[PDB]
């Protein structure tokens, strides 16, 4: 008579698109829910998870959605064993649901705040994920490998599990363009297969172009992208252009962003510093060709010199 | 098995907790005391005899174990004891004799039939958990004394012969092979008839995978210098493929096992390092794209994308520029003469410059 | 699959057994106490310990297991790292003490994971020898226990075992700290001379006949591994770069000066 | 947010003594202290939500975001001129979004284009010519100009030499101060 | 040779004795007033030689707030069992910052060799002090 008080204070919010007071009826749900672990934890909260998992989708980045999933994944499997579902059509639904959200957003854009204090709201994502039941906050595709440490590479549906294993496994430079987005015009056959797995492709493109030209730029080092446009064959071309500057501007890559004659090379390496790696973390899987800088002098020196001695 | 830390007389406290044992075995466990102290026959018995039909009993295996290391022959009756272990067919309680009796830590690696005893056990005991930590086991006394024994030798030649195919690996293959053949090549096997095999096995180890990088694993330290290039095997088959760049140069010296092997893929990979390779140690370091174009014998894209299969080769890793700067540092293959003379500049490079760093910095230090 | 194959533990566990032994309330001979760490169910990763009072001798011996959960108290608060795995000892192996200090463990009863530490004049020989106790049925007398050996490895704070590599530096002869990066170039000196002389013999004894065995495509392979990362191959615009550099960092600390004498200026207009 | 967002987004890169201190922040350090927020509903988040998209400028974004649902909330009706109030907005959301990848996204960017920026967002030609060439003398930019080709080499190095500038935002702001000290001693 | 003002020594850091710090290194409290505990040795050859010193571990999470002081004084009768006395010749921390004094540790340590002249208080930071010197320092508020 509480948590079902406060499940159609939710319901009713989120469909009146009021998202504030969604967020205070996220908060009050646990706020009553903080006082109930005196009950044993009902296995009915699938519902309450799946709600801020909706309401989560477009509001919250797709990070603290995919974190929701995750939690909802240990969960309600620990009801397929309870609730005892004779579901293959979910475990492809719920599998592809934890996937599609993983891989959405590499960087948070974080400086229109970082002028008056920014740490504040980059800290509290801790009390977001509080909520959650989280103490640390969620890691990027990290994630997706730590239930991929579950039967997640079996259980995952065969029209998107060989689409990771270009992604995250076979790392190319020009064999994902025409490998990727194809087989994701294949996801967008529209009615039967869940409209809630269409609005992940926006996302979805962006991250792959966002992957893979951190990848042609420390794989090659000078293409140009009069011929680029071709190697890679996406919906845009135009959006693409603005996207690998977007990519460069926002801290992904180093590239000659606008040349007259429309020659964009990578250099070697001239502004190593943290916009690499996009910041500290790597886009890019055994590649990483030779970039050079400091310190590498005396401990590569001692350390080839003593490998054999 | 109940315990055994009673006065020690282990063998008539071994022949209680076998009262327990298997049938074929308590039927001869309480009878071997009216025989003798009983650490012969009745020690034996739960050898000769099977178990039950479960590894529950390894408990009192381990008594077992180290009622015959002070008292009997341990390396007779150690033979067997682990040849149930491979009569059952597991490796988890079995692997807790072969622990045990691993080495040089009760059972004392003699002079070494005690580490080829529950070697060639644990290859027949486990597909290959217990048998990847023996990588160690034996290497890290390899380093202090090999087996004097040149019969302990060839027994671990014949075991690493057998652990290539043994544990489903292409690496623990290279791995277990570049032991096979470093022990074989300083000092073992010659026994030039008996090395002979033991070349087609090395040409394996070059030749089924790339990893001579094309035969300089093969050159480096002992591994043609002992198992002969033109010797009956023709060896140097893949040395005539190492420089010359050509279908014919690795046909003409293709023979009747890589015949129906065979070579459609391994020809462009190997082929293209080796040019990769002599292309940087040539012009100069830093080579242009359409010498390449024309070296390799095909367009642009496709040799841009074999860029990327050299810098995953490690042979050319750094930035490449497109039109210029393509084959880079790390001089993976075989500089043979050229490495050395460079060794001698590259000394006195140190000697010039690292020892006027010394009191450079010291200076200020 | 058998527990019993690695501690890795740390200098650390050695901290709080020599200064505990050397101390030791005049506890002669035999110093011990209960080890704390991790297990990864094959391996048993260790970070800190500490001894107990005990007086083992023939056939009396003491682990006051009340104290032993009491610094176990005070150890999961100090950090909540570790869990009793057993009983390290000084010198030495098998005992018939040590089958006793195990059914005082068994009061604990999780795996038995022992570290026995010789006390001799020796180097061949381990200043530790790390043990865990299998079969291990033991309905019967005090404990049948089997002593299978654990590899001592050093796998932990990568800037720690660096501080013990100072300690080692003491060790040999202290070496304090005031120029530590100042004389880490005398460091970096010693070690590319190292570097020389083994270069030197290994061409010269082929220049002889038959040397540089084990060198020619391993050091030579970490000698290209030397200009992969210093120096940058040739280019005389890296040399530009980093006297550039040059001019930019002696301009950090050549403001950083211009502070130290503002310091005076600030805060010491102040003392008129 | 169009004397602000675009005026002072020049400075805010390690060189504050210009920040106004009476614009939207009156606001702004509200509707971003939110741990949540998606479309929005009310008049300053829909007159925000198109402003963090005229960050990373987005002439598609911000101009589709002044004109969503406010022709019912009081923004084309109301403002006594039809349509025309809007062709004056997308003008100065066209334009102002022009003189945005000049003051912020330039650091790689050496070679650049100015016949396919006209193209990229549709202001006339003679109307990003003159704002283009005003980007250098208004704005004192480091970037050089011949202008019968159409073009603006840069040259701008002040990346990791504004951060010891970054260092004269306080290394002056400590030799500023003993300009002030014995002002008051005498 | 480190002799001081009318009692206090130079302090005399055992190789162990900066492993019984480097345990405790950054681990649980990166941002935080980590209290790495307290020196205890005794007045020895005009350096008090530190024996053991373990840290003291405030509520370890996010905050520093200091402990019941029974851990402390029974924990250091844990120590009487075996070894040395609660002979604490200071306290000594980290604390994520190399080359600083703090303000209320600074007053705190102060009120500390008030009680006993002869104590001193020890900064250990790993090579977060940039490599960059003088890693360990033994700051004492002045006689």
């Amino acid at each position: 008579m509480h948590l079902e008080t406060r499940l159609v204070q939710l319901d009713s919010a989120i469909s009146m698109e009021l998202w504030q007071e969604a967020f205070k009826a996220v908060e009050d749900i646990h706020g009553l829910f903080s006082l109930s672990k005196k009950p044993p934890k009902p296995q009915l909260m699938a519902n309450y998870y799946n709600k801020v998992s909706t309401v989560f989708w477009k509001s919250g980045n797709a990070l603290f959605h995919a974190s929701t999933l995750h939690r909802l994944y240990h969960l309600s499997r620990e009801m397929r064993k309870n609730l005892t579902q004779d579901e293959m059509q979910r475990m492809s639904t719920r599998v592809l649901l934890a996937t599609l959200s993983i891989p959405i957003t590499p960087e948070r854009t974080d400086i229109a705040r970082l002028l008056d204090m920014d740490g504040i709201i980059v800290e509290k994502q801790r009390r977001l994920a509080t909520l959650l039941g989280l103490q640390a906050p969620p890691t990027r595709i990290g994630l997706i490998n730590d239930m991929v440490r579950f039967n997640v590479l079996q259980y995952v549906v065969p029209e998107v599990k060989d689409l990771y294993n270009w992604l995250e496994v076979e790392f190319n430079p020009l064999k994902l363009c025409e490998r990727v987005t194809k087989v994701l015009n294949w996801v967008r056959e529209q009615p039967e297969k869940e409209p809630e797995l269409q609005q992940y492709v926006p996302q979805l493109q962006s991250n792959t172009i966002l992957r893979l030209l951190q990848q042609v730029a420390q794989i090659y080092q000078s293409i140009e992208f009069s011929r680029l446009t071709s190697l890679v064959p996406f919906v845009d071309a135009f959006q693409l252009e603005r996207a690998i500057v977007d990519a460069a501007r926002h801290c992904d890559l180093q590239v000659r962003i606008d040349h007259t004659s429309r020659t964009l090379s990578f250099g070697s390496d001239l502004n190593y510093a943290t916009r690499e790696d996009a910041p500290i973390g790597p886009h890019l899987q055994s590649m990483p060709s030779e970039q050079i800088r400091n310190q590498l002098t005396a401990m590569s020196s001692v350390l080839a010199k003593a490998l054999e001695v | 098995f109940i315990d055994i830390s009673e006065e020690d007389q282990a063998a008539e406290l071994r022949a209680y907790l076998k009262s327990k044992g298997a049938e074929i075995s308590e039927e001869n466990s309480e009878g071997g005391l009216h025989v003798d102290l009983a650490q012969i026959i009745e020690a034996c018995d739960v050898c000769l005899k099977e178990d039950d039909k479960d590894v529950e009993s390894v408990m009192n295996s381990v008594v077992s174990l180290l009622l015959i290391l002070e008292p009997d022959k341990q390396e007779a009756l150690i033979e067997s004891l682990c040849e149930k272990l491979v009569k059952f067919r597991e490796g988890e309680r079995p692997s807790l004799r072969l622990q045990l009796l691993s080495n040089l830590f009760h059972g004392m690696d003699k002079n070494t039939p005690v580490r080829y005893t529950v070697y060639c056990s644990l290859i027949k005991v486990a597909a290959s958990c217990g048998a990847i930590q023996y990588i160690p086991t034996e290497l890290d006394q390899v380093r202090k004394w090999i087996s004097d024994w040149n019969l302990t030798t060839e027994k671990k030649h014949t075991l690493l012969r057998l652990l290539y195919e043994a544990l489903v690996d292409c690496k623990k293959s290279d791995a277990a092979s570049k032991v096979m053949v470093e022990l074989l090549g300083s000092y073992t096997e010659d026994n030039a008839s008996q090395a002979r095999v033991d070349a087609h096995r090395c040409i394996v180890r070059a030749l089924k995978d790339p990893n001579a990088f094309l035969f300089d694993h093969l050159l480096t330290l002992k591994p043609v210098k002992f198992l002969e290039g033109e010797l009956i095997h023709d060896l140097l088959t893949i040395f005539v493929s190492a420089k010359l760049a050509s279908y014919v140069k690795f046909y003409q010296n293709n023979k009747d096992f890589i015949d129906s092997l065979g070579l459609l893929h391994e020809q462009n990979m190997a082929k293209m390092r080796l040019l990769t390779f002599m292309g940087m140690a040539v012009e100069n370091k830093e080579i242009s794209f359409d010498t390449m174009q024309q070296e390799l014998q095909i367009g642009a894209d496709d040799v841009e994308a074999f860029v990327i299969d050299a810098v995953r080769t490690k042979m050319v890793y750094c930035k490449i520029d497109q039109t210029q700067r393509k084959v880079v540092v790390s001089h993976s293959t075989h500089r043979t003469f050229g490495k050395q003379q460079w060794q001698q500049l590259y000394d006195t490079l140190n000697a010039w410059k690292q020892n006027l760093n010394k009191v450079k910095n010291s200076l200020l230090s | 699959f058998p527990g019993g194959r690695v501690v890795r533990l740390h200098p650390v566990i050695l901290a709080s057994i020599v200064d505990s032994y050397e101390r030791r309330n005049e506890g002669a001979a035999r110093v011990i106490g209960t080890l704390l760490g991790t297990v990864d169910k094959h391996s048993v990763e260790v970070t800190n310990c500490f001894s107990v009072p005990h007086n083992e001798s023939e056939d009396e011996v003491a682990v006051d297991m009340e104290f032993a959960k009491n610094m176990y108290e005070l150890h999961k608060k100090v950090s909540p790292n570790e869990l009793i795995l057993g009983w390290y000892a000084t010198g030495h192996d098998i005992t018939e003490h040590s089958v006793l200090i195990h059914e005082y463990y068994s009061r604990e009863a999780p795996n038995p994971i022992h570290l026995t530490v010789d006390t001799s004049l020796q180097n061949g020989r381990m200043s530790i020898k790390a043990y865990v106790s299998t079969s291990m049925g033991v309905p019967g007398r005090t404990m049948g226990v089997m002593f299978t050996p654990l590899t001592v490895k050093y796998a932990y704070y990568d800037t720690e075992r660096i501080g013990v590599d100072l300690i080692m530096k003491t060790c040999f002869s202290p070496n304090r700290v005031i120029g530590l990066s100042s004389d880490l170039q005398q460091v970096g000196g010693a070690s590319a001379r190292i570097q020389d002389a083994l270069s030197t013999v290994l061409q010269y004894a082929e220049d002889v006949l038959s040397g540089k065995v084990s060198a020619d495509n391993t050091v030579g392979r970490f000698l290209m591994s030397l200009v992969n990362q210093v120096p940058k191959i040739v280019p005389d615009d890296f040399e530009t770069m980093l006297n550039s550099n040059i001019n930019d960092l002696l301009m950090v600390t050549y403001l950083a000066n211009l502070t130290q004498s503002q310091i005076a200026l600030n805060e010491k207009l102040v003392n008129l | 947010y169009l004397v602000s967002a675009m005026l002072l987004e020049i400075p805010y890169m390690a060189a504050h003594e210009s920040d106004a201190r009476r614009r939207m922040i009156s606001k702004q350090f509200h509707h971003q202290l939110r741990v949540g927020e998606r479309q929005p509903l009310l008049g300053p988040p829909e007159s925000m939500r198109e402003h963090v998209v005229a960050a990373s400028k987005a002439m598609k974004m911000g101009d589709w975001k002044t004109c969503h649902s406010f022709i019912i909330n009081e923004k084309m009706n109301g403002k006594v001129w039809d349509l025309f109030p809007e062709a004056d907005k997308v003008r100065t959301m066209l334009v102002r979004k022009i003189q945005e990848e000049s003051l912020r996204t330039y650091l790689f960017t050496y070679s650049s284009v100015y016949d396919s920026i006209s193209m990229e967002t549709l202001s006339d030609m003679f109307e990003l010519d003159l704002p283009t060439v005003h980007s250098i003398i208004s704005k004192m930019i480091i970037n050089e100009e011949l202008m019968a080709s159409l073009d603006q080499p840069t040259q701008t190095v002040v990346m990791h030499r504004t951060e010891p500038t970054a260092q004269q935002n306080l290394a002056l702001q400590l030799a500023e101060k003993l300009g002030s000290l014995v002002e008051n001693n005498e | 040779g480190g002799s001081g003002d009318s009692a206090v020594k130079q302090v005399q850091i055992d190789g162990l004795v900066v492993l019984k710090i480097i345990k405790h290194y950054q681990e649980e409290g990166q941002g935080t007033e980590v209290v790495q505990g307290v020196l205890l040795g005794l007045v020895v050859e005009d350096r008090l030689e530190i024996t053991n010193c373990f840290p003291f571990p405030q509520h370890t999470e996010d905050d520093a707030d200091f402990d019941e002081v029974q851990y402390q004084m029974e924990m250091m009768r844990s120590l009487r069992h075996v070894n040395i006395d609660h002979l604490h010749v200071g306290w000594y921390q980290s604390t994520y910052y190399g080359s600083f004094v703090t303000r209320a540790l600074l007053d705190s340590q102060f009120s500390y060799q008030h009680a006993i002249e002869e104590s001193v208080v020890l900064i250990y930071d790993p090579i977060k002090t940039a490599q960059g010197s003088l890693s360990l320092k033994a700051y004492r508020l002045t006689p």
